[PDB]
């Protein structure tokens, strides 16, 4: 996943 | 300065990190991520509820230090119902272009974090009795975070913190004409  | 916003924020995370560590990432990702399937569109949370969750403890850290220093500050200078609807605006738009940027898989509060920066940086310049503002060791260390992203440095959700940036921007701006 991406992190925000 | 602490209201009520800033912390049912903080508990929300919280709530929700302990969750993804009883049932897994994945599990709770296929829960509140935004939508993967434009068959799952009508679920209108995950438009929103994808800033609540965090991949790290660091993450959880990192990001609510930034939410209650910046987000206090706009709430206990501004009001709630300020602080409530840079959320919901920026959660909303950060996801959405996020989403074009790399599809679905992704959450956080640092597009929410991003345009909060923006918002209280702006506002404190062309506002200063609003009694807000951001120091320059600050902007120093958002303008170094945008660009690591970038670069590679670390598997950052890059559209989610332009987005944000431009959010806050745009609405302290409008707010600095009003006031």
């Amino acid at each position: 996943v991406r992190m925000a | 300065r602490a209201g009520p916003v800033t912390w049912v924020m903080m508990i929300a995370c919280v709530v929700v990190f302990i969750a993804m560590q009883i049932l897994g990432d994945q599990e709770v990702m296929l829960w509140l991520a935004w939508p993967f399937d434009p068959t799952l569109k009508f679920e209108f949370w995950r438009y929103f509820t994808h800033a609540l969750m965090h991949f790290s403890l660091m993450h959880i850290l990192f990001n609510l230090l930034w939410w209650w220093y910046l987000g206090g500050a706009v709430e206990k200078r501004l009001g709630s119902g300020k602080l409530i609807v840079i959320t919901l605006i920026s959660a909303l738009l950060s996801g959405y272009v996020q989403q074009k940027f790399s599809g679905p898989w992704f959450g956080g509060l640092s597009g929410v974090v991003f345009a909060l920066m923006g918002y209280v940086w702006l506002r404190g310049e062309r506002d200063p009795q609003s009694g807000i503002y951001l120091q320059r060791g600050l902007i120093i260390f958002a303008l170094i975070w945008i660009v690591a992203g970038w670069f590679d440095l670390m598997s950052m959700a890059n559209g989610a913190h332009i987005a944000g940036l431009a959010v806050g921007l745009a609405m302290a701006f409008v707010d600095s004409l009003n006031a």
